[PDB]
C-alpha cells in the first residue's frame, strides 16, 4: 500500500492564492496518476518545457513541486521561461532551465464576483525582480521617488499591492484564471508513474 | 463608515507579554488584509506585522519576527497582536490598520486610534 500525491488538493481546491503569494506543495514518497490530470478538467493551457508528458510515467523525481496561483488571462503567458512583465518579475519567474509543465483554466465562476473580486492581489512594484521560484511577501510601501518613505504611504510613496477586480462580465483577457506549475527535481527518487 | 477600535494594551514587565486586539465596525472591506503599527516617541511609524485573511500567509519585518506574531477572527471581525519577551525599546502605540481598495483597484489603509503599552521596571 503505497498512497498518490495530492494532486487533487492542489488542482480542485476550493480557493487559490494569490500571485503574489503564490503557493507551493511538496510532492516526494508517492505514486503519481497523470492519466487523471489530462481528462479530470479541460485546461486552456498546457505547456511543458524540457519534459516529456509521455514519458512522465516512465521517468521517476526526486522532488516535485507544484506551484499554484491566481491571475488574469492575459498573463499567462508570462509564467513561462525568460517572459517578463509584473508577474514574471515581481510575482512568479520561472528559471530559463525550466523543467517541467504549466497548466492554466479559466475561472470566471468561482474567482470573479459581481462588482469585483478584489481578493485576489498582485504586486507592481519591486526595487529588483524577482530570482527564480522566489516569493516576495511583503507589504512594505515602496519608494517611488527622490524623497524617501517613512512607512507613510503619499506622495512618490506606494502600497506595493493592487487588486484585480474579477468580474464576471469581463474580457476573457481580464478574468481570472487558475494556474499549477509542476517543477520536476532530479537528484532516492521517492515519486514515480 | 469604518472604526477600527483597539483593546488590550497598558503596563507590562520587561520580559513579559501582551495581547492586543481590535475589532472593526462599519462597512465590510473588499479585501482583507490588517496589520499592527507601532509609533515610538521620536521615530516614525513603523511596520510590526501584517496578515493577509483571504490567504494564511503573514509578514513580519525583520525588526521583530520571531517575538511578535499577529492572528485574525474573521467572523468577529477582529484582529489580534502578542508580543512575548516584551523589552524597554517596545514602548510605543501600536496602531491598527485594515486595509481597503478603491474601484480602481488601488488599496487605502483605514486607522485605528492605537493603545498605548509601556515597558518599565
Amino acid at each position: 500500500i503505497t498512497n498518490l500525491c495530492p494532486f487533487g488538493e492542489v488542482f480542485n481546491a476550493t480557493r487559490f492564492a494569490s500571485v503574489y503569494a503564490w503557493n507551493r506543495k511538496r510532492i516526494s514518497n508517492c505514486v503519481a496518476d497523470y492519466s487523471v490530470l489530462y481528462n479530470s478538467a479541460s485546461f486552456s493551457t498546457f505547456k511543458c518545457y524540457g519534459v516529456s508528458p509521455t514519458k512522465l510515467n516512465d521517468l521517476c523525481f526526486t522532488n516535485v513541486y507544484a506551484d499554484s496561483f491566481v491571475i488574469r488571462g492575459d498573463e499567462v503567458r508570462q509564467i513561462a521561461p525568460g517572459q517578463t512583465g509584473k508577474i514574471a518579475d515581481y510575482n512568479y519567474k520561472l528559471p530559463d532551465d525550466f523543467t517541467g509543465c504549466v497548466i492554466a483554466w479559466n475561472s470566471n465562476n468561482l474567482d470573479s464576483k459581481v462588482g469585483g473580486n478584489y481578493n485576489y492581489l498582485y504586486r507592481l512594484f519591486r526595487k529588483s525582480n524577482l530570482k527564480p521560484f522566489e516569493r516576495d511577501i511583503s507589504t512594505e510601501i515602496y519608494q517611488a521617488g527622490s524623497t524617501p518613505c517613512n512607512g507613510v504611504e503619499g506622495f512618490n510613496c506606494y502600497f506595493p499591492l493592487q487588486s484585480y477586480g474579477f468580474q464576471p462580465t469581463n474580457g476573457v483577457g481580464y478574468q481570472p484564471y487558475r494556474v499549477v506549475v509542476l517543477s520536476f527535481e532530479l537528484l532516492p527518487a521517492t515519486v514515480c508513474g | 463608515e469604518v472604526q477600527l477600535v483597539e483593546s488590550g494594551g497598558g503596563l507590562v514587565q520587561p520580559g513579559g507579554s501582551l495581547r492586543l486586539s481590535c475589532a472593526a465596525s462599519g462597512r465590510t472591506f473588499r479585501v482583507n488584509l490588517m496589520g499592527w503599527f507601532r509609533q515610538a516617541p521620536g521615530k516614525g511609524r513603523e511596520l510590526v506585522a501584517s496578515i493577509n485573511g483571504f490567504d494564511d500567509i503573514t509578514y513580519y519585518p525583520d525588526s521583530v519576527e520571531g517575538r511578535f506574531t499577529i492572528s485574525r477572527d474573521n467572523a468577529k471581525r477582529m484582529v489580534y497582536l502578542q508580543m512575548n519577551s516584551l523589552r524597554a525599546e517596545d514602548t510605543a502605540v501600536y496602531y491598527c490598520a485594515a486595509y481597503d481598495s478603491d474601484y480602481d483597484g488601488r488599496l487605502f489603509n483605514y486607522w485605528g486610534q492605537g493603545t498605548q503599552v509601556t515597558v518599565s521596571s
